[PDB]
This record gives structure tokens, C-alpha cells and sequence, in this order.
């Protein structure tokens, strides 16, 4: 899921590395 | 303090240690040379190997190469492989495997060694507890609710597990519930505890249940560092950009946007009219369990900083509109949406979660009485053709207590004072 309007997720971006 | 020479390796551990030291100084290529050498005259070596997957390691920082991490990341799982690895440096090699793992979005791959670790180390407390962590990233709640059960069952007052675990009841809307786990794990003071998603999701559960003492949490996060504010409780934050809770166009600079939205208004409110009468299935509920009651669905054309092609087929004239404003349509942390509200609606106090945009309302259908939007201490009401602007890091509220629908189109902009490097940098959200 994805943070849109509130921050109910245990992380909000996707990691990518560098 | 940590064992990690085993027999063999304590006969060349004066080879093992020029080897590190090269490392130490800073000298990466020399080092991984070494260590290149060492593991070719002694490939059973489990610290030369550790050595090389060090070395592979500081070199993809210096590189910012995820290929060469992806090397490392081989490399430490080479030296689970090896026989007789002592335990400590069994532990540490698949840990960092794993963090790196993370690191690079394998989050599959680093389930996977988290579930080896415990399986070697079934007394080790604080892997299951990384492992839970390893499920709350995958977005497997279930599985991760199963792991601190776990931990809890056997360490009860484990700090970590507590603030996890109520965390993830409280994303489950296991409310009351959740507060007493989130606030012992919280008084803990064990390492992890003190994380700003805590006491945010703390402070917001005592809201829902009307607990009076929801905002010492708040202040006390502000004290710790984790908000801006008691109001502006963002999380994924740009420090220093100015910080006000509702805004004026000509204040964020953005007038061409608002005059074109308030000149044009009837379209946008044509066509979102045009998809709520001919293809209501793309007004999608809110899912992120922020109503009290009612209900709230919306529509969007961008997120992310990307266009939806199929919804812009449902609104084709005011994606053709918007595309002409880069400063939303390539703001990767909001979005471009419908948004409609029908009688009976209260939207619990929240958050957004970005300090790094601004968030446009433009009203399109608004009853005459019972629509109104707090954004922290102050409270307004939409227009039809007119917009509003507001900062929704800070805390807001909404209810729709009128006869009929109330329907209103969004627009995220960037925060004015972020500058291009930024808004192109930034992860999106
Ligand atoms: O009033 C709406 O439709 C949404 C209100 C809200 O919480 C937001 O726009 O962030
Ligand atoms: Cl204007
Ligand atoms: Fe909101």
C-alpha cells in the first residue's frame, strides 16, 4: 500500500539502493 | 568482543589483520586485493571471505554501485557456506546480508535470510524481532503479527515487540487495543522504541478513543525530535520550509495553476460529474482507514509524479488541462484526484505524510451547509469554482454532515521553496 492521504504504512517510499 | 576466527584462521591471523587494516585506512582497492589473495590461498576461510564481502561492501559506498553490492551481497552468504564459520560471524555476515538486502528493495531476499538467521539462532530474541521487521516492509502484516506474538510469548516486556505489535494492530483497527502496547514499548527505552511512527500511531489511536492525553505524546516527539511541530507531524520531512497551515495562491507562487483551475472549473466538475454518472467504479474508496464513518472514494488521474492513462481516458479534457503544470503533475509526492464526500462522514484527525507538498481544493459540488475541513486550529469550507490551499503535514479534519454529495478535485504542488535539485531527488511517496 502507499501513503496518500495519511501514513499508515511502516514505510512510505520504496528502496532502490543508491 | 566477538569471536570470528576459527581454528584454522587463528594460524593466519596475522595475514587477516594487514588485510583489515588496509581496509580500516581507507585504502579499498589495496584492501580488497588483499583479501582477493587471501581467499585464493585459503578459500575455506570464513574471515577472509567476511574480509572480501567487507571490502565489496565500502566499495559499493564508494562507488554507489548496486552491482558491486549485489557482489557483497554474494559474498556474505558465501561465508555461511564455508564449514566450521564461528557463530558470531555466521550471525553478522547473513545480518548485513540481509540490511543490504533492504537496502536494495530485495525485500523477498532478505525474508528469506532473515528466516535462515532464526533458524540457526532459535534463541536469538532480537532476529525474530528483525524478521518481523523483514514482513512490515513486505507488507505482510499477518505473518509479521505471528512473529512478535511469537517474541511475546517468550519475552513479554520486549520493548521492540511491543511498539511493532501494537503498530500493527493499530493498522488493523485493533484501536484500543494497540495503546497499551505502543505506549509500554514506547516507555521502554529499548533500542528501536524511540521511532517517530510510534508515537505518532500512539497519539492518534488516543484521539480516535477521545484520550485527553493524545498531545503529551505529541509534544513529547516534538521534544525527541521525531515532529516539526505538535501539529505538523510528517514524517518524511525537508527541514526548514516554511511551515503555515492554510495558504493563499499568490503566498505559494503557484497563481497560473489556481487561475487556470477557478477559470476553468466547470470542466473538471463536468467530467468528474461525467465518471460519477456513466463509470462509478472508478471512484475508488478510501483505504487507508481514516473515516469514523461514511463515505469517501476518489478518482485520481496522477500519483507519484505519473499519469494514470486509463483514468485520464475518464477525464481526458482536464488531464489535458493539468498537463501544462509540471509543479503538480511532477510532484512525486502527491497526487491529482476526485475526491467526493457523501452525508455522514467525519474523517478521524490525521496527518500526511510529507512535509514537501501543498495540497489545492477546488470546489466543484458543495451543498450550501454541512462541509467543513479543519486544518489545525482553524476551520473552513469550500467553494464551488474557488480554491483552497492548506499544508496537510499539519493535523486536518473533515466532516460532511449535508443532504447531499460533496464533491471537490485535488491538486498537490510541490512546497514552493523546495528547489528543481530537490523535486527531482526526493523519493517518491
Ligand atoms: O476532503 C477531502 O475530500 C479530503 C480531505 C483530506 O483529508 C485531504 O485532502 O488530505
Ligand atoms: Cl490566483
Ligand atoms: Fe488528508
Amino acid at each position: 500500500g502507499k501513503c496518500k492521504d495519511g501514513l499508515g504504512e511502516y514505510t512510505c517510499t520504496s528502496l532502490e539502493g543508491f | 568482543k566477538p569471536k570470528l576466527l576459527n581454528k584454522f584462521d587463528k594460524t593466519i591471523k596475522a595475514e587477516l589483520d594487514a588485510a583489515e587494516k588496509l581496509r580500516k585506512r581507507g585504502k579499498i582497492e589495496e584492501a580488497v586485493n588483499a583479501f582477493k589473495e587471501l581467499v585464493r590461498k585459503y578459500p575455506q576461510s570464513p574471515r577472509a571471505r567476511y574480509g572480501k564481502a567487507q571490502c565489496e561492501d565500502d566499495l559499493a559506498e564508494k562507488r554507489r554501485s548496486n552491482e558491486v553490492l549485489r557482489g557483497a551481497i554474494e559474498t556474505y552468504q558465501e561465508v555461511a557456506s564455508l564449514p566450521d564459520v564461528p557463530a558470531d560471524l555466521l550471525k553478522l555476515s547473513l545480518k548485513r546480508r540481509s540490511d543490504r538486502q533492504q537496502f536494495l528493495g530485495h525485500m523477498r531476499g532478505s525474508l528469506l535470510t532473515l528466516q535462515r538467521l532464526v533458524q540457526l539462532f532459535p534463541n536469538d530474541t532480537s532476529l525474530k524481532n528483525d524478521l518481523g521487521v523483514g514482513y512490515l516492509l513486505i507488507g505482510d502484516n499477518d505473518n509479521a503479527k505471528k512473529v512478535y506474538e511469537e517474541v511475546l510469548s517468550v519475552t513479554p516486556n520486549d520493548g521492540f515487540a511491543k511498539v511493532h505489535y501494537g503498530f500493527i494492530l493499530k493498522a488493523q483497527n485493533k484501536i484500543a487495543e494497540s495503546i497499551p502496547y505502543l505506549k509500554e514499548g514506547i516507555e521502554s527505552g529499548d533500542p528501536g522504541t524511540d521511532d517517530g511512527r510510534f508515537y505518532f500511531h500512539l497519539g492518534d489511536a488516543m484521539q480516535r478513543v477521545g484520550n485527553k492525553e493524545a498531545y503529551k505524546w505529541y509534544e513529547l516527539g516534538h521534544k525527541r525530535g521525531h515532529f516539526a511541530s505538535v501539529w505538523q507531524r510528517s514524517l518524511y520531512n525537508v527541514n526548514g520550509l516554511k511551515a503555515q497551515p492554510w495558504w493563499t495562491p499568490k503566498e505559494t507562487g503557484y497563481t497560473e495553476l489556481v487561475k487556470s483551475l477557478e477559470r476553468n472549473w466547470k470542466l473538471i466538475r463536468d467530467e468528474g460529474l461525467a465518471v460519477m454518472d456513466k463509470a462509478k467504479g472508478l471512484f475508488l474508496p478510501e483505504d487507508e482507514n481514516l473515516r469514523e464513518k461514511g463515505d469517501w472514494s476518489q478518482f485520481t488521474l496522477w500519483q507519484q509524479g505519473r499519469r494514470n492513462e486509463n483514468a485520464c481516458k475518464g477525464a481526458p479534457k482536464t488531464c489535458t488541462l493539468l498537463e501544462k503544470f509540471p509543479e503538480t503533475t511532477g510532484c512525486r509526492r502527491g497526487q491529482i484526484k476526485y475526491s467526493i464526500m457523501h452525508p455522514g462522514t467525519h474523517v478521524w484527525p490525521h496527518t500526511g505524510p510529507t512535509n514537501c507538498r501543498l495540497r489545492m481544493h477546488l470546489g466543484l459540488v458543495i451543498p450550501k451547509e454541512g462541509c467543513k475541513i479543519r486544518c489545525a486550529n482553524e476551520t473552513k469550507t469550500w467553494e464551488e469554482g474557488k480554491v483552497l490551499i492548506f499544508d496537510d503535514s499539519f493535523e486536518h479534519e473533515v466532516w460532511q454532515d449535508a443532504s447531499s454529495f460533496r464533491l471537490i478535485f485535488i491538486v498537490d504542488v510541490w512546497h514552493p521553496e523546495l528547489t528543481p535539485q530537490q523535486r527531482r531527488s526526493l523519493p517518491a511517496i
